[PDB]
């Protein structure tokens, strides 16, 4: 337990990380974000088991539902920005700083 | 002399995208 | 948008911040945040194009980053501790955490940069709903765990908040622009009163959304982006004058208005604290802000900028807007520092 | 109870009401072709309303009493000021041009708050999509700067795209030599002094700009003068016409329902000819603006919203 | 800070416990001034519609008066009660820690040497 | 005082309520019976002030400025009416509103009891302040003015108002009257000396203390007349005011503590009315003259003498209706030719005799003619300054004999030499105007004779 | 060049009303402001309010001071005291530190 | 008749007034009577007269 949950901070820092340093394409950045999600999802599940808490296994779920929303507004974006531009470089994105 | 108001001179230097 | 999916949407809109504020469990405070973010979307995006489209992609990745980083705090506690709520055992570093990305959702200085752009590419509406609803569930819940928050990172946040509002504010030509750097400044002062007297975070939110409210429903009167348009108030709706310039002076917390209040209250609170230093800072770059609406005020009311030919159509024309809850949330925003006891305690 | 979501929730929709001749119809034209007496019977026997070319008053008479303005009030812009001297510099040219286009935005948007809220259909004389025609021939001639084609065209762009076009547009070509005889047997002594060149610059952009744009969304008629002096023979080929292209094909009810929001709101719909671009021709410093605008104020009828004006015989005030 | 107090009820906007407090005069001086407010409100309105400023609406203009009272009314026995609350409280913990208040016994200035200062 | 203060408050809805042709004589009227009112203050038979409630008094300090501020109001309304008759209706009933505001919020500020309360009136002033320049202004350099003016005070403002807090936290109160028998001597810490310059500064740019009097000059070039009677008038003596009501509470400090102060304003004083020899515009050159004069008020509040205290008092009421007096004499030929330099009319005795006469009363005033009040509070000034200093009489010397060649250099090139006979549009003085000119004068005169009711607090 | 208004013109204010007072291009309504500055400006306030303030009783209680100043000097000499003493407070109710 | 188009606020919407006046009337009843009642608690609790 305690490695694992070291291990395992640790993938969602390399996560966080990814998000924050952006490249050029904005789907590596959403991959990023399903990372930072699959994390935290093995963390609660590791903790509810490991404490033999019954009642807390549907908030590891409830995490997956909303990740799943979250991820379908970001490819809904996605299909925005490519629309507009013919890619999903973040480097286009910068009308507003005028 | 009348009061003075902005001309067009005065209005264009908001006209900028910033300041 | 058909009426059903204004209705769907617009209820989850209503809905995230109200399960936020009812919620024991902090899994469900997040879940409401979930709803904010995923429902206020389309919203922003509604009009469709290239401006809007960045302004809802930013606000998504700015969100979306802020949202893990107050699950990982949610989930290392929930490991800690064995329970779904921040207690005075939680680890500083798990409260430090939530501090810093419940700031990133407020657009707190220095994570303030994506709120001035996200403001500028969306509806006048739109930037209302941003600036006023969007920020009380992130609000109330740091409310709930005021004693157990850092004064240092708070204090740093709000200098820095009040600071980068004052001089964002003075360069800014669109009023899009200028409500969000306003609203930075007013949350860097939200937020230096939080750990001591919640209350009075509180006070300063209630005042800075029935000043805000009635500000932007003004734009919105003949869509006035920017200081030349909103210049011509004079020739299309001159009644408006009178109220906007004091809309203004209260933003700034110019006495007697209304809106010296918070910036007073809060003042005599940290200095009951001994927080002298950064409250003689916090007040002097403030007025910085009462600097940039003297000069809107001076575009609008002070002056007659020039005007155009078009112009005398639109005179022919009948209004039909503000609505009278322009005139309750202007007279209150700005007349009622007399009824400041009552607002206090 | 005002249009809006809830009345259009509880029944209120346009496509309940649009029929066989639910359509927008423009005739358009060189000066002195006949397009007025042309709409007014496409209109009067397909049983449609017709629209009078919008002019310099139009806003004056679709507002207040509906009796004309002093012009001050009225765009302070003069046609026979126009062709008695088309380079004066107090930019009374491109100043007309402007009024004109807003003018033709506001009738444009009348007829189509009609046909929404209605079904019954409409004709108009000339209309925003072709009041170009008349911009190029002043910048071909000389009569404008460039910068007021720019001011013009941009106002354009912010405005026109936000409608939907006609669905049949009527053209009646006349040549330049017969438009010339036309406007001397009118005998108006101003319009006389229009130079050919002038006109023959209108032709040149109704035929390579407007025809060819407005064939790839509206059904396009084209008449010489011969066929169009029998106005039923025009409503025959309208009677006739498919619409098988074009916007209007995709309009569902709630799309019709935001630009009916749109169109009964003027001030919105006239939002962009006001915009704070300083061009010299169209700005009114303070002084001048202030003095018009308060005298504006005090006329009858004016100085309060419509229904409390005491002195045009308003009642119940202090109820309302 | 007095959320947590001993017999607080939540979302309660009068505790039974306010009814032994004396309540507001209907001509309060602040209740008058309340009902100011709600009276601009409606001129404002008024002028912000382009109608005659006093004379339209006085229908519209009594509702606004009357919500404005009414409204304040209710509002200032809530404060009225917050206020007693606290110093309910603030005596109560006084009188259960006389060792951190101690009545401190005064001098008089025939005993109090204090410095002077000349002006010159 | 509320028999004073809603009078007051009823002139707004007097206003409003008038119509088109009687709203100058209305409100005119009932201006000068509000001041008629206000001299009850004045009866005072003992030694106790009027306490009337916990929110409201009056001493012998606060009730020479509430009048003053009260006769004011009319002065100003007559000196507004002939540049504002071609602005419309409501524009006129508007400026009105703001002069009344500052009327009612000016004397407000005067007889409040607690310091929290003086801070919130004397800062709610700059509105109405800031409206009246800018909105009325004639010049594009109103907006520079505004800008000037509003924040040279808020910048000042805001340590007072830390000041003000950090006292209440300490203290408990703000009360005026309980700060000052319950005041105990502070030590001559860093702290204690950054919390005299928090509670002094405000009140010192106010007066305007030279070295941050440059809002002022401006302020006065570019507002209309009756922003330049009420700022002169009345709105520098807030600070004044400010300083002699807080420094109560600030001993031992201010011994050494007034030192800089005390030096800017005795050297200051000197470059302030030389300029006035060298200045073009006739209202700069009254406005320099202003700061000239305020400079010997800041001195003798630094002194904290019984005699200084006295001719700061007298100077202040003194000063008041002599500037407001020369503005509205030098706004008189304004209106005929459109121009404030002062070396572009001339010979005016010849055309306007009687108006030179009440130039020459002004010019006498200000100079400081004995038996004038103006002497009386310079005079007082002057022996409690030697008193403090022998050496103080060279400085005090040297701007006297400036303060003569300015004085009547203005009366020789404005109404002697040859007529600058090309101004045909010099009409003959209005009944107004000359009206305003005595209004001024005869107080000032009535005060020469009974000089008791100006003596201020500490005799 | 813009649309503006040329500037307007001198005017003579006596040339229409050779009575103007300087209130009012109204003629009545010039000479009834004129009468009210007059009236309530110089017969009421200036007229009674100097009478009711030259007729404040003993103001400052300065009259009272001199009669008890008399007062006390009478006392003071025929009795032998000192006119006036160095100590304000009699000593005995002071007590000094013992150092 | 004097407008061209017929104005929005021709005649009082009846249906508002008589709410608004009802409002209105309803409210001031109802809280001089509170304000009545909550008197004589107020005297009841604290044995006053
Ligand atoms: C407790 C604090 C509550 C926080 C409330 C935050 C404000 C949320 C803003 C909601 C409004 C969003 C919006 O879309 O604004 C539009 C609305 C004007 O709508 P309108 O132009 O009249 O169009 C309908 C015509 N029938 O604009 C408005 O009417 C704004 C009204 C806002 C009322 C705020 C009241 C604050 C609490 C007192
Ligand atoms: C509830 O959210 O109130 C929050 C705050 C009070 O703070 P707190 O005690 O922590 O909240 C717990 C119980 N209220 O509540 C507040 O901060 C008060 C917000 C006041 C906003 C002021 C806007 C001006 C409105 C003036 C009219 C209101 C009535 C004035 C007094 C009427 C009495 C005559
Ligand atoms: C432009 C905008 C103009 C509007 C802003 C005006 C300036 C605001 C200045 C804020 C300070 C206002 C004064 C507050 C102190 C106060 O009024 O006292 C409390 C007052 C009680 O009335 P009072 O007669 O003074 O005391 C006897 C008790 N009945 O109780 C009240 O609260 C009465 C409220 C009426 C005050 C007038
Ligand atoms: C039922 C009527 C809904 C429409 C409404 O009254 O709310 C105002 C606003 C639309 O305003 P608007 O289109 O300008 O015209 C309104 C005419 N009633 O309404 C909207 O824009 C949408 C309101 C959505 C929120 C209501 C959801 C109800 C859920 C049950
Ligand atoms: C700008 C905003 C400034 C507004 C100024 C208006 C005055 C302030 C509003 C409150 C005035 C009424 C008042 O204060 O007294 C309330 C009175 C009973 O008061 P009471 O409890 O007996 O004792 C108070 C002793 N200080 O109860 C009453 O009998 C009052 C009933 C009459 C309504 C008040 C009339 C006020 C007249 C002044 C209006 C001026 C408006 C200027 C704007
Ligand atoms: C020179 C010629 C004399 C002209 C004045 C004659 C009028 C008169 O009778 O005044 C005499 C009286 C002196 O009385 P007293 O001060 O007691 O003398 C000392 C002891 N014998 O003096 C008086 O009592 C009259 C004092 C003047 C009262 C002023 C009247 C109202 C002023 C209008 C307000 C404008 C002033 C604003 C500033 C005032 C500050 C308080
Ligand atoms: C503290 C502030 C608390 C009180 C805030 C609410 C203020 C009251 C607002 C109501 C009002 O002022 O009147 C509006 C309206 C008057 O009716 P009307 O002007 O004719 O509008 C009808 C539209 N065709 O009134 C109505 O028509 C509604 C009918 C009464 C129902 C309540
Ligand atoms: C906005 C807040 C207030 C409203 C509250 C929400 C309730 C609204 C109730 C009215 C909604 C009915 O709205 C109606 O929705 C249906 C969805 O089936 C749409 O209709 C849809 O299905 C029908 C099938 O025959 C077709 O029209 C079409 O395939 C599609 O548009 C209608 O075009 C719209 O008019
Ligand atoms: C108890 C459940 C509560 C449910 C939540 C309640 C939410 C209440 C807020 C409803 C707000 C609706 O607000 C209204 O929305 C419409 C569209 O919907 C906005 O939008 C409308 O106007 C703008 C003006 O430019 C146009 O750009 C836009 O296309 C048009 O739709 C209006 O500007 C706003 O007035
Ligand atoms: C503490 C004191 C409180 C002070 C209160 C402040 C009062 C408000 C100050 C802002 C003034 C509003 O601004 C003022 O608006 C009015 C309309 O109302 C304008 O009024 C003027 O111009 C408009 C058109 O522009 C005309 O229709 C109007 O008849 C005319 O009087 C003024 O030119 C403008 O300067
Ligand atoms: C600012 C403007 C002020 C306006 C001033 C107007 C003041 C008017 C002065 C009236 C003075 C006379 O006032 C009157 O004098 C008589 C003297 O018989 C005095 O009267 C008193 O003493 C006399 C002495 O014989 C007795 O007889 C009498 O019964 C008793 O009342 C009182 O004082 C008053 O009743
Ligand atoms: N400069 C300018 N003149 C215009 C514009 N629209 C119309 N006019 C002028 C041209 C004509 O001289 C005058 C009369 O309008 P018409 O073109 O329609 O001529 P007429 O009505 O006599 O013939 P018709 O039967 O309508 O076809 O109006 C415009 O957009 N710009
Ligand atoms: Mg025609």
């Amino acid at each position: 337990m305690p490695s694992t949950f070291f291990n395992l901070t640790m993938a969602f820092s390399l996560s966080l990380l990814g998000t924050l340093m952006f490249r050029s394409h904005l789907m590596s950045t959403l991959l990023c974000l399903e990372g930072m999600v699959l994390s935290l999802f093995i963390m609660t599940s590791v903790t509810s088991l490991n404490s033999n808490s019954m009642s807390s296994m549907p908030i590891p779920i409830t995490i997956l539902v909303f990740a799943a929303c979250e991820a379908a507004v970001g490819l809904a974006l996605l299909v925005k920005v490519s629309n507009t531009y013919g890619t999903d470089y973040v480097q286009n994105l910068n009308l507003l700083q005028c | 002399a009348r009061q003075w108001q902005p001309d067009i001179e005065w209005a264009e230097q908001f006209s900028g995208a910033v300041m | 948008m058909n009426p059903i999916t204004l209705a769907i949407i617009y209820f989850t809109i209503f809905l995230g911040p109200v399960i936020t504020m009812s919620s024991t469990n902090l899994m469900l405070m997040w879940v409401g945040l979930e709803f904010s973010l995923l429902a206020i979307i389309p919203m922003l995006i509604n009009k469709k194009n290239p401006r809007s489209t960045e302004a809802a992609t930013k606000y998504f990745v700015t969100q979306a980053t802020a949202s893990m980083i107050i699950l990982l705090a949610i989930v290392l506690n929930y490991k800690q501790l064995g329970t779904w709520m921040f207690q005075q055992q939680t680890n500083g570093l798990i409260l430090n955490m939530t501090l810093m990305a419940l700031s990133m959702k407020l657009g707190l200085a220095p994570f303030h940069f994506w709120l001035p752009e996200v403001t500028q590419g969306i509806p006048l509406h739109m930037g209302l709903i941003l600036l006023t609803w969007q920020k009380i569930a992130p609000l109330s819940i740091l409310i709930q765990i005021y004693p157990l928050l850092n004064s240092t990172i708070i204090l740093m946040l709000a200098i820095t908040s009040i600071f980068m509002g004052a001089w964002g504010g003075l360069n800014q030509t669109q009023m899009r622009k200028i409500m969000a750097y306003s609203s930075i400044a007013h949350m860097g002062w939200m937020l230096a009163i939080l750990p001591y007297n919640p209350s009075l975070t509180l006070l300063n939110l209630m005042i800075y959304i029935i000043l805000t409210a009635p500000m932007f429903m003004a734009l919105m009167l003949n869509n006035s982006m920017t200081i030349n348009s909103i210049s011509l108030l004079w020739n299309k709706t001159p009644a408006m004058l009178t109220m906007i310039s004091l809309m203004l002076l209260s933003l700034g917390g110019l006495p007697p208005l209304t809106g010296f209040l918070p910036k007073w209250i809060i003042i005599t609170e940290l200095m009951k604290n001994n927080c002298l230093i950064m409250a003689t800072l916090m007040a002097m770059m403030a007025l910085l802000n009462l600097f940039f609406y003297t000069r809107l005020i001076y575009s609008t009311s002070l002056t007659m900028f020039p005007t155009n030919n078009n112009s005398k159509m639109m005179t022919h024309q009948t209004k039909t807007k503000p609505n009278l809850m322009f005139s309750t949330l202007a007279i209150m925003s700005t007349m009622t520092l007399p009824l400041a006891p009552q607002l206090i305690t | 109870l005002r249009y809006g979501l809830l009345a259009a929730i509880l029944g209120d929709k346009t496509t309940k009401k649009l029929h066989e001749y639910s359509r927008v119809i423009t005739v358009d034209g060189n000066i002195c072709s006949g397009k007025n007496k042309l709409a007014k019977e496409i209109a009067q026997q397909l049983g449609m309303k017709h629209y009078p070319e919008a002019g310099i008053q139009y806003s004056s008479t679709t507002t207040g009493d509906g009796r004309p303005l002093d012009i001050e009030f009225s765009g302070s812009c003069s046609l026979e000021k126009f062709y008695d001297d088309p380079k004066s510099n107090d930019g009374n040219s491109y100043r007309l041009q402007s009024w004109l286009y807003a003018s033709r935005l506001l009738q444009y948007a009348d007829a189509l708050e009609h046909l929404l809220s209605t079904g019954q259909g409409v004709v108009l004389e000339r209309s925003i999509y072709s009041d170009f025609v008349f911009l190029e021939a002043m910048y071909n001639q000389g009569y404008i700067r460039k910068q007021c084609v720019d001011h013009y065209n941009e106002i354009k762009r912010l405005t026109l795209p936000e409608y939907l076009p006609p669905h049949a547009v009527i053209y009646i070509d006349v040549p330049v030599p017969e438009v010339q005889s036309r406007i001397q047997k009118k005998g108006d002594p101003h319009e006389m002094k229009v130079t050919s060149a002038y006109l023959q610059d209108i032709e040149n952009a109704y035929k390579k700009t407007f025809l060819p744009k407005m064939s790839e969304m509206c059904e396009v008629l084209v008449y010489d003068s011969w066929e169009a002096e029998d106005p039923t023979k025009v409503v025959e080929d309208i009677e006739y016409l498919k619409y098988n292209k074009g916007p209007w094909l995709k309009q569902d009810d709630w799309t019709f329902h935001y630009l009916r929001m749109l169109v009964q709101d003027k001030t919105e719909v006239l939002n962009y000819t006001t915009i704070p671009v300083y061009l010299p021709e169209i700005t009114i410093g303070a002084h001048q603006g202030s003095r018009i605008y308060n005298s504006f104020r005090e006329l009858p009828g004016r100085k309060y919203a419509p229904g409390y004006n005491a002195e045009v015989g308003d009642k119940w005030i202090w109820l309302k | 800070m007095m959320n947590g107090r001993p017999g607080h009820e939540p979302l309660k906007f009068l505790p039974d416990e306010a009814r032994s407090l004396p309540p507001p005069k209907l001509n309060d001086p602040r209740l008058v001034y309340m009902g100011l407010l709600g009276y601009c409100t409606g001129l404002m309105d008024n002028m912000l519609r382009m109608r005659p400023v006093m004379r339209a609406g006085l229908h519209r203009q009594l509702l606004f008066v009357t919500s404005f009272v009414f409204a304040g009314y209710f509002y200032l026995k809530r404060q009225n009660y917050l206020y007693a609350v606290k110093d309910h409280d603030m005596f109560g913990y006084i009188k259960l820690h006389p060792e951190d208040f101690p009545e401190k016994e005064k001098k008089t200035y025939a005993e109090i040497l204090e410095p002077f200062h000349p002006v010159r | 005082m509320l028999k004073i203060i809603l009078p007051s408050l009823m002139l707004l809805p007097l206003t409003w309520l008038s119509s088109p042709k009687k709203t100058w004589t209305n409100v005119t009227s009932y201006s000068f019976l509000i001041s008629l009112t206000s001299l009850t203050l004045l009866w005072q038979t003992d030694e106790n002030y009027k306490n009337f409630s916990n929110m409201f008094s009056s001493d012998p300090l606060s009730t020479p400025l509430i009048i003053l501020t009260a006769w004011l109001l009319p002065l100003m309304l007559m000196a507004s009416q002939n540049h504002l008759k071609k602005d419309n209706n409501v524009l006129q009933k508007l400026y009105i509103s703001m002069l009344i505001s500052l009327q009612i919020l000016l004397i407000m500020t005067f007889s409040a009891t607690e310091l929290i309360m003086f801070y919130i009136l004397f800062e709610a002033t700059l509105i109405p302040t800031l409206i009246i320049i800018t909105r009325w202004g004639n010049q594009t350099e109103r907006l520079n003015a505004g800008i000037y003016f509003l924040f040279y005070t808020l910048i000042g403002s805001i340590p007072l108002l830390i000041a003000l807090i950090l006292i209440q936290n300490h203290v408990g109160t703000l009360n005026l009257m309980i700060l000052s028998f319950t005041t105990h001597t502070l030590d001559a810490s860093w702290s204690n000396n950054l919390l005299w310059l928090a509670c002094m500064m405000a009140f010192l740019i106010k007066m305007p203390l030279y070295g941050v009097h440059l809002w002022l000059p401006k302020a006065h070039v570019e507002a209309p007349i009756a922003g330049s009677m009420i700022l002169a008038a009345i709105l520098l003596k807030l600070g004044s005011y400010g300083m002699i009501r807080i420094s109560i509470i600030l001993d031992p400090l201010t011994k050494y503590m007034a030192y800089p102060f005390i030096l800017l304003s005795l050297w200051g004083m000197i470059m302030t009315s030389s300029i006035c020899l060298r200045q073009t515009d006739l209202k700069s050159l009254i406005a320099y003259s202003s700061v000239s004069h305020m400079a010997l008020v800041i001195a003798s509040i630094m002194i904290q003498t019984p005699w200084s205290f006295m001719g700061a008092t007298m100077l202040m009421i003194a000063h008041g209706l002599t500037s407001s007096l020369l503005f509205c004499l030098a706004n008189s030929n304004y209106e005929r030719i459109h121009s404030r330099t002062m070396i572009m009319a001339r010979g005016l005795q010849m055309v306007f005799p009687l108006m030179a006469t009440w130039w020459l009363m002004a010019s006498l005033a200000n100079l400081a003619l004995p038996p004038s009040i103006n002497l009386m509070g310079e005079l007082f000034i002057t022996m409690s300054l030697f008193s403090w200093s022998n050496f103080t009489i060279i400085l005090m010397g040297i701007n006297i004999i400036i303060t003569g060649m300015y004085s009547m250099y203005m009366i020789i090139t404005t109404q002697r030499g040859k007529l600058t006979n090309h101004m045909i549009n010099l009409q003959p003085s209005h009944t107004r105007e000359l009206t305003l000119m005595a209004l001024h004068m005869i107080p000032l005169i009535l005060l020469t004779t009974s000089p008791k009711l100006i003596t201020g607090l500490t005799m | 060049q813009w649309q503006e208004d040329p500037e307007p013109e001198d005017e003579n204010v006596y040339a229409k009303n050779p009575d103007f007072h300087g209130y009012d291009s109204d003629p009545v309504v010039d000479v009834w402001n004129m009468r009210a500055v007059f009236f309530f400006g110089f017969s009421i306030v200036l007229v009674f309010g100097t009478t009711f303030v030259a007729y404040v009783p003993d103001y400052r209680m300065q009259e009272w001071a001199r009669r008890e100043a008399e007062r006390l000097v009478k006392y003071r000499e025929v009795n032998g005291l000192p006119i006036m003493e160095s100590n304000y407070f009699d000593p005995s109710k002071i007590q000094l530190p013992e150092d | 008749k004097f407008y061209v188009r017929e104005p929005v606020n021709a005649k009082p919407n009846w249906l508002a007034v008589g709410l608004s006046v009802g409002a209105s009337v309803f409210m001031w009843i109802y809280l001089i009577q509170t304000h009545n009642e909550d008197v004589l608690e107020y005297k009841r609790r604290n044995g006053l007269e």
